[PDB]
Order: C-alpha cells, then sequence, then structure tokens
C-alpha cells in the first residue's frame, strides 16, 4: 500500500467504445 | 475442366426469422433450385453442422433424413492409438468423407420412388427445409454487452465470423465452394438493427407493418455459398463523397472515426481499375466493423467484415499503414473471393497469389516503393524462417488419389485436398509464397502481360456472369490453375513450367554458398567467383539464374548460373581502374558523388556482390566480402535490401569505431526509416562489443544532440518534434537501442537509465496534434529492455530491499503509466500492453516475484483483446519457465471455455511458438493425465472451429509429435 499500490482491473462491459475514443 | 460433382444448382433463398437474444437462437427455412445430373440420385447430400433440422420437404413431400457428425471424435472414444500419425490420417480421411466431393453422407435425404420416377421424368426440383440454429457454438456470433436489460437492445450486434467453409456451420449447403448460384435472402430484423449481406437492397419498406422490419437482399450476380454473411445491429454511414455508392456500417458512438478512416478508399478503387480495366464489378461495396474477428482480414462478396481495431481516427499515426494496408487485402481478395474461384482446395494458390500480389502493386504506387521492397524482405523472412522450422509449403495440383499419400510435406499433417488440416503458420506462409511466386511470374513475364492475362480472366468471367444461366455452359468462373497456366502461355509461352516445378511444385528454400574469390587481384585469371551450394534437411538445387555485381564506378555485371553446382565463374570485367586518385568519380551510378581510397584499394576494382537484387529466388545468401565493402555499401547503395543485409552482416562480427562512424553517418540524412531502426540495433550489438574497447563515447546521446534542436536544445531535447515522420519513427526507436548499450561491469547503462527517465519527464501538451502515445510505449519498452538479471545474488526477491535501486524507479514509471491509462486511457491500452510485457520481463529477472496473478487478472473477460492477448503471451512464458501446472490447466480450460475466437487462436499459436513441456525434456510430467485431456480437446470440445483443433494438432506436433508419449 506504500510503495506500489497498482489499481486492479475494472473489467467492464464495453471495451471498444472506451479504448477507441479520442 | 468440369466438376466431378453432380446435381447442378441455380438459386437459393434464405429466410432468417425469430432471431433470439435471450435463448439466443435463430430459425429459418431454405429453398433450393436443383437440376440433378443422373437418375437414381436418391441419397441427396447437403452438409452443415450444429443444425437441428425441423423438417425437410420436396414439393409437399417430406422425404427421408440422414444426419451424421463424423466431424466429431473417433468411432471408439478410447482408441488407444493416441499419437499423431493415426489421428492425422484418420481425421483427414474422416473430414474428406464429410466432404461431398465423392459419394458421401452428412445430409442424405433419400428421394422416394414417386419422386424418383419424377427424376426419370424431370430433373428439376425445389427443396424446402425448416431448421433452427441453436445457440451457435462455432458458426456465428451474438456479441452481447453484459447488461441484458436495455443495452441488449442498443449495444449488441450479431454476425457470422468463420473460415472459408464455415457456411456449413451457418446454414446447410454443398461443399460450400465451387457451386455457382444466385440468392434471394429474407431477413427478420429489428427496425433499428440493420442487417447486411451480399447482393442488393431489392425489397424493403417499413416491412410487414407489424413491429419489425424484413430485408430482401438479392444477389443476382452468380456466386458460391462461402461469401454470404449477415451483420445485424450497426449504424449506416454512406461514406460516399467521391464514388457515390460505398457503404459502411459501424456501432454507435464510433461513427465520426469512419469519417477519417474510410477515405483513401476512392484512391484504391481508382488504382484497382487502373489495373484491371473494368469497373468495380458489382453494384456496391459494403463494410462492417465489429468488436471481434475470427480473422482480422475477412473479406466476402461485395462486403468486408472485420474488426473495430482499425479505425485510426485522425490522430493515431502508427496505423497510417495498417488500416488501409488491411483495407487493401479486403478489396483484392474480395475480387478473387468474388469471381475467380478455386476448382479445389488443391487449386487455390493462384487466387491468393494474384490477390496479394495486386495489393503489393498497390503498395508500390501508394507509399514507399522502398517500403514495398522492405515488405518483400519481411516476406522472405517469414518464409525462410518457417520452412527452416518446418517442411515445405507446397502448391499441389497432385492428389494422393486412390488412398495414396505422396506427402513428404506431411512433416506434420495432411494438405492435399483440404483446408482444415493446416496451421495458421502454414496458411500464412501459403499466402506469402503466393506473393513471391507471382513476383517470379513478373520475373519471367511483363507486367503489361500480367494486365493482359488478368483482363482476359475477368472479361471471360464477367461475360460468363450476369446472364440467364447458360445451361451446361456456365462454370467459366472456376478459373483454376491449369487453364490459367494455359492462358498465361497463350499470352506468352515461355518455359514457366520449369518455374512451376521449381517453385509451385518443389516447396524448398534455397540457400547459397556463392563463394567470393578475387581474380584480377593483379591476377592472370580475371574477376572470378565460385558458385556453391549444399545444405539438406530442407534444401533445393536451382541452377541457371544470374548474378548482379557493382564495380567501382561501373557496370552492373550480371553473370549466368548453371546446375551441377561445383562451379567457378567469371565477371564481365571492369576496366583497369588505376590512377584512381585521378579517376575520382568515373560515373558510379548516375551523378552519385563518393570518394574513398579507404578500402583495400591497391587491387580492389570490385565493390559489391549480389545475386538477383530484385529478390527473384527464395534465398538465404551466405558469403564473405571485405568489411570495407559492406561498410561502404552502407555509405550508400540503391537497395534497402543491400542496406539491411549489410546491417545484419556487420551486426555479426566487427568493432572498429569507423563502423560506428559510418553507422551514424547512415543515420543522419534522407535515406530510409527502418534502415535506421536496424542501424540503431547495429549500434546496440557493436557497443555491447565495446566492453574492453570502449573507444567511442557513451553512444547515441550525441545523436539526440546533433539531430534534434527544438529551440537549439540546450542539452535536452523536449518538445513538439512531430509532423516529420522520419523523426517520428526515429525518436520512437532510438532510446530502445540506447537501453541496450551495455558494457560488462554490471552492464551499467546508468547514464542511459537516468536519461530515459528524463525523456519520460519531458512530454508534450496538445501542441503536438498527434496523440503522444506510441512514443510513451517504446520508451516503456526501452525500460523493459533495461534487463537487469543479476541483482538478487542470494534471495533478494521478496520485498527485501524494496528491491534496488533503479529497478524501483522503473517500477515507479510503469506504475504511473498503468494508472494513467487506467484513467486517461489512450488508444487500446497500448501503453498498458507494453507495461505488461515490461512487468513480465521484470519477473524474468526475479525482481518482482514470479507470480501470475496480475497477468491472470488481465487475462480476464471484460477487457480489450490486446490487453488480454499480451497477458496470455506473458502467462504462456510463465508456464514455460516456471512450472505452474495449475495455471496451465486453467489455460486449457479457458481454451475450451470463452466466447472470443481470436484469443483461442492466439493462445494456441504462441503457446506452440513458446511451449512448456517440451518434447523429450519432460520434467513436468505431461504423461500423467495431460496427454489425456489434450487428446480429449483434440477430439472433444473443438468442433466449434477447424483451426482450434488445428492448433491442437500443432500442440501434439510440438509436444510428443511422431510417437507414443512414453506413457505405455
Amino acid at each position: 500500500v506504500s510503495t506500489f499500490p497498482l489499481i486492479a482491473a475494472r473489467p467492464f462491459t464495453i471495451p471498444y467504445l472506451t479504448a477507441l475514443l479520442p | 475442366f468440369e466438376s466431378p460433382r453432380p446435381y447442378k444448382l441455380t438459386h437459393q433463398v434464405v429466410c432468417i426469422n425469430n432471431i433470439n437474444f435471450q435463448r439466443k437462437s435463430v430459425v429459418g427455412f431454405v429453398e433450393l433450385t436443383i437440376f440433378p445430373t443422373v437418375a437414381n440420385l436418391n441419397r441427396i447430400k447437403l452438409n452443415s453442422k450444429q443444425c437441428r433440422i425441423y423438417r425437410v420437404r420436396i414439393n409437399d413431400l417430406e422425404a427421408a433424413f440422414i444426419y451424421n457428425d463424423p466431424t466429431l471424435e473417433v468411432c471408439h472414444s478410447e482408441s488407444k492409438q493416441r499419437n499423431l500419425n493415426y489421428f492425422s490420417n484418420a481425421y483427414a480421411a474422416a473430414v474428406s468423407a464429410v466432404d461431398p466431393d465423392a459419394g458421401n453422407g452428412e445430409l442424405c435425404i433419400k428421394v422416394p420412388s414417386e419422386l424418383w420416377k419424377h427424376v426419370d421424368e424431370l430433373k428439376v426440383l425445389k427443396i424446402h427445409i425448416n431448421f433452427s440454429l441453436d445457440q451457435p457454438k462455432g458458426g456465428l456470433h451474438f456479441v452481447v454487452p453484459s447488461v441484458e436489460g436495455s443495452m441488449a437492445e442498443r449495444g449488441a450486434h450479431v454476425f457470422s465470423c468463420g473460415y472459408q467453409n464455415s457456411t456449413r456451420f451457418w446454414f446447410p449447403c454443398v461443399d460450400s465452394y465451387s457451386e455457382l448460384c444466385t440468392w434471394k435472402l429474407e431477413f427478420t430484423v429489428d427496425a433499428a438493427m440493420v442487417a447486411v449481406s451480399n447482393g442488393d437492397l431489392v425489397e424493403t419498406v417499413y416491412t410487414h407493418d407489424m413491429r419489425k422490419k424484413t430485408f430482401h437482399y438479392m444477389l443476382t450476380i452468380p456466386t458460391a455459398a462461402s461469401n454470404i454473411s449477415l451483420a445485424i445491429g450497426p449504424f449506416e454511414i454512406l461514406v460516399d463523397p467521391y464514388m457515390h455508392e460505398v457503404t459502411h456500417f459501424c456501432l454507435p458512438q464510433l461513427l465520426p472515426l469512419l469519417k477519417h478512416t474510410t477515405s483513401y478508399l476512392h484512391e484504391v478503387f481508382e488504382f484497382y481499375e487502373e489495373i484491371l480495366t473494368c469497373r468495380y464489378p458489382y453494384s456496391c461495396f459494403k463494410t462492417v466493423f465489429i468488436d471481434e474477428a475470427y480473422v482480422e482480414v475477412a473479406a466476402y462478396a461485395s462486403m468486408s467484415i472485420f474488426s473495430t481495431n482499425l479505425l485510426h481516427s485522425a490522430m493515431i499515426i502508427d496505423e497510417t499503414p495498417l488500416t488501409r494496408r488491411c483495407l487493401a487485402q479486403s478489396l483484392a481478395q474480395q475480387f478473387f473471393g468474388c469471381f475467380i474461384s478455386r476448382m479445389s482446395w488443391s487449386d487455390e494458390w493462384v487466387l491468393k497469389g494474384i490477390s496479394g500480389y495486386i495489393y503489393g502493386l498497390w503498395m508500390k504506387k501508394t507509399f514507399g516503393v522502398n517500403e514495398y521492397r522492405h515488405w518483400i524482405k519481411e516476406e522472405l523472412d517469414k518464409i525462410v524462417a518457417y520452412e527452416l522450422k518446418t517442411g515445405g509449403v507446397l502448391l499441389h495440383p497432385i492428389f494422393g488419389g486412390g488412398k495414396e499419400k505422396d506427402n513428404p510435406a506431411s512433416h506434420l499433417h495432411f494438405s492435399i485436398k483440404h483446408p482444415h488440416t493446416l496451421s495458421w503458420e502454414y496458411y500464412s506462409m501459403f499466402q506469402c509464397k503466393a506473393h513471391l511466386v507471382m513476383r517470379l511470374i513478373e520475373n519471367r513475364i511483363s507486367m503489361e502481360f500480367m494486365l493482359q492475362v488478368f483482363n482476359k480472366l475477368l472479361s471471360l468471367a464477367s461475360t460468363a456472369s450476369s446472364q440467364k444461366f447458360q445451361s451446361h455452359m456456365w462454370s467459366q468462373m472456376l478459373v483454376s490453375t491449369s487453364g490459367f497456366l494455359k492462358s498465361i502461355s497463350n499470352v506468352s509461352g515461355k518455359d514457366i513450367q520449369p518455374l512451376i516445378k521449381q517453385w509451385v511444385d518443389q516447396s524448398g528454400v534455397v540457400k547459397f554458398y556463392g563463394s567470393f574469390a578475387f581474380n584480377r587481384k593483379r591476377n592472370v585469371l580475371e574477376l572470378e567467383i565460385k558458385q556453391d551450394y549444399t545444405s539438406p534437411g530442407t534444401q533445393k538445387y536451382v541452377g541457371p539464374l544470374k548474378v548482379t555485381v557493382q564495380e567501382l564506378d561501373g557496370s552492373f555485371n550480371h553473370t549466368l548460373q548453371i546446375e551441377e553446382n561445383s562451379l567457378k565463374h567469371d565477371i564481365p570485367c571492369h576496366s583497369k581502374s588505376r590512377r584512381n586518385k585521378k579517376k575520382k568519380i568515373p560515373l558510379m551510378n548516375g551523378e552519385e558523388v563518393d570518394m574513398d581510397l579507404s578500402a583495400m584499394d591497391a587491387d580492389s576494382p570490385l565493390l559489391w556482390i549480389r545475386i538477383d537484387p530484385d529478390m527473384s529466388v527464395l534465398r538465404k545468401v551466405e558469403f564473405e566480402q571485405a568489411d570495407f565493402m559492406w561498410q561502404y555499401q552502407l555509405r550508400y547503395e540503391r537497395d534497402v535490401v543491400a542496406q539491411q543485409e549489410s546491417i545484419l552482416a556487420l551486426e555479426k562480427f566487427p568493432t572498429p569505431a569507423s563502423r560506428l562512424a559510418l553507422t551514424d553517418i547512415l543515420e543522419q540524412e534522407q535515406c530510409f526509416y527502418r534502415v535506421r531502426m536496424s542501424a540503431c540495433f547495429c549500434l546496440a550489438k557493436i557497443a555491447n562489443s565495446m566492453v574492453s574497447t570502449w573507444t567511442g563515447p557513451p553512444a547515441m546521446k550525441s545523436l539526440f544532440t546533433r539531430m534534434f534542436c527544438c529551440k537549439s536544445c540546450p542539452n535536452i531535447v523536449k518538445t513538439n518534434n512531430f509532423m516529420s515522420f522520419q523523426s517520428y519513427f526515429l525518436q520512437k526507436t532510438m532510446p530502445v537501442a540506447m537501453a541496450l548499450l551495455r558494457d560488462v561491469h554490471n552492464l551499467c547503462p546508468k547514464e542511459v537509465l537516468t536519461f530515459i527517465l528524463d525523456l519520460i519527464k519531458y512530454n508534450d501538451n496538445r501542441k503536438n496534434k498527434f496523440s503522444d502515445n506510441y512514443y510513451r510505449a517504446e520508451m516503456i519498452d526501452a525500460l523493459a529492455n533495461s534487463v537487469t538479471p543479476a541483482v538478487s545474488v542470494n534471495n533478494e526477491v521478496r520485498t527485501l530491499d524494496n528491491l534496488n535501486p533503479d529497478v524501483r524507479l522503473i517500477l515507479e514509471e510503469i506504475t504511473r503509466f498503468l494508472n494513467m491509462e487506467k484513467l486517461l486511457p489512450s488508444y487500446r491500452h497500448t501503453i498498458t500492453v507494453s507495461c505488461l510485457r515490461a512487468i513480465r520481463v521484470l519477473q524474468k529477472n526475479g525482481h518482482v516475484p514470479s507470480d501470475p496473478a496480475l497477468f491472470k487478472s488481465y487475462a480476464e473477460y471484460g477487457h480489450f483483446v490486446d490487453i488480454r492477448i499480451a497477458a496470455l503471451e506473458a502467462v504462456v512464458d510463465y508456464t514455460k519457465v516456471d512450472r505452474s501446472y495449475e495455471e496451465l490447466q486453467w489455460l486449457l480450460n479457458m481454451i475450451q471455455n470463452d466466447p472470443v475466437p481470436y484469443v483461442r487462436h492466439k493462445i494456441l499459436n504462441m503457446l506452440t511458438k513458446n511451449p512448456p513441456f517440451t518434447k523429450n525434456m519432460e520434467s513436468p510430467l505431461c504423461n500423467e493425465a495431460l496427454v489425456d485431456q489434450l487428446w480429449k480437446l483434440m477430439n472433444s470440445g473443438t468442433s466449434h472451429d477447424w483451426r482450434l483443433r488445428c492448433g491442437a494438432v500443432d500442440l501434439y506436433f510440438t509436444l510428443f509429435g511422431l510417437s507414443r508419449p512414453s506413457c505405455l
């Protein structure tokens, strides 16, 4: 929790509308 | 000439009704228009899978019904012969029997004696079949956002992905290729959800006036069954403005991206009819984008249906090739998935030949004739690498007919009559050899004659199309290998049947020991070099060709070759190039300007060896020159081919600092992009050879100095360094090779480390209009190429130092970018992908411990493909080196169980490229039960698609190929 607390994965419903959105 | 297939066919009608999103099924009736060939044609066979028929009928007569699935397992489930060879042969014979290209049975409705006497009277019938696709478990796709309440209405789509003959898996037909028919197609659609298939919008108003709509697509143009596919749900954009009928379909909130994406298409159609001298031989062209692909390319009749990864919406520069690159394939194969058509699987190669070659011709006259040649070199890279991994990629006309084999290329599996035996490695290299054999047909025959041939092809085809069905006189659109060859020789009869029997019919790559000798080294013998070759395992002996040599400032000397290859040969000699302080430039190549006496120039009137710089013969050339000649070729040559091959040859051995000098000199001009990328990797290798010979500086910092002035750049280059795409790729590449620069004390790239961290600091605002994305990605990969294997001397894996020291800084940066792309996300989580590769390489040096649960949490369902695909590559190497049995079991269970095809494709592909459990090295004990489950997954659970069990065939190729697995 101190040095590197990476956010875990969300995984959500619709990936393409998110990852292909300027 | 003709088909050995009876019962000629004219027309067919589909009618999809009651398409479900909840129990997720489809019902429909088909009708077929048949002219039978001979009487007693009783057990009429069609073919499909995963199709519960509801009823069959011929003219209000439900006749008989036969329904087998030998595409499933062995007739005994415990046939203990659990090796390759029996399974390969048995499966080959099995699915050959599944094919109706013989008297066979999958759907043999028997004709009753009433209707048999009608056959004796009239061989004209109609066939009406009610049937229902279930949840499609290997034929179709119901892409569903996991909401199911309301967004199942707006947010889902439905289509058919599949391979060549997957029309079987969608609705019952023939051996689906090579049956010329025409179709009327009835589509029960939502009023919003638009369905797109072949043919034309022939009958649609607000249809049936009740709650929904219903579409009539009629394809009048006579085609075959493996072109038909229906994508249901997207949104219309005509992206017409230049050619008025170009039709595009994409999911909502994706639309203006097409407004950038789709254009340049008009230029492509302009190019293709500059080739073919026709029009786009159709009504319209239809294009569907989709979040999935069984295959990224996929191209059907008047319609290409492929992924929503290729939008490249106006700011995303690195898909400047790729998008229209793949669009090129989705037009060219279109035409030859249109009209020219294989008479058998063993007849195809001309198809993919001419299609891929045509879009190679596109790649000439669209961008980068030097990148065109670069692309050809990568083709040879793929082909040489694969047929030295494996056996040949052969283009049969020849059968093993009569239960015969005749297969030296059965190094794994069957090929002769069948698509569905092959690997994607094999099928890819099939297409690659297709490109290069059409280049050989350039090499014997005029491009103008190629235009002549193809125009004659399409003239005869388009003539033979679009008529009243000339009875018995119609199959001219099967334009396969033999008559095509005949038409070639009719245009110009040359000795191209030797070209066939060399390259079409001897699948062998040819290395070359053309051994450099040096006559006129003030020698009595004059300018001589010996020809040599022998290297079996996979060899081939090609004789009579020629040889291309550059003199000092003089003739491109070209010299014949022979078979019986213990040969010595001469050169059409240069002049006495003497007093060359005075002979400064006697015309090297045009008005090129160069002077060096730096080489061994007492008696060296030679400059460069070459065999066939236009890359005729499939080659892997091995020889030796003076290193001066290689470096001076890198001072200039008019071939990217020559430049990167001297890049490789000087990546092997040398380290003078003059090498470094000429490398950097090569990097700073207008020469070529990717030349400079491999030149960076040259500097990487050679400065890694500078441990005791650190003569030059800490390299390449001076290259960022002397090449990059923002505002004269007072010691650090920062800002806005784009719109000049030489510099774009070059800045994208160089710090990776800088992160390679290591000299053996602790390999110590500390200056480079801190420098790259500073590069990551100084990134730009929206002054760069270009989405500063991949630059981040490869700076991250440079950090991934800061491979430090040797910190943990004894046990330092386990939070001990909070492991130290620069590794932690790299961890800080990658942690930042992972959470930024969790927040920003910029374009496909491409940064996240490079990060995941970096984190695995950190596990491969034992700094963050070898634990998969991160990557496991990125192999999950609801992420992007590319994330998921890189996580699977990672966890595959995890199960390679680490011996995790359990996650392997998980992996195979997910190979069984997930909806996405392309992950199964790539799991099995790079699982086989990067295997654990490697054959005859069996420490992790596959013999226990893993062979059992693997044999099961070859048999069971894999009738979804062909290529999944083709990959399982590849698994048993690699893991314990040609034998018992040492179980019993």
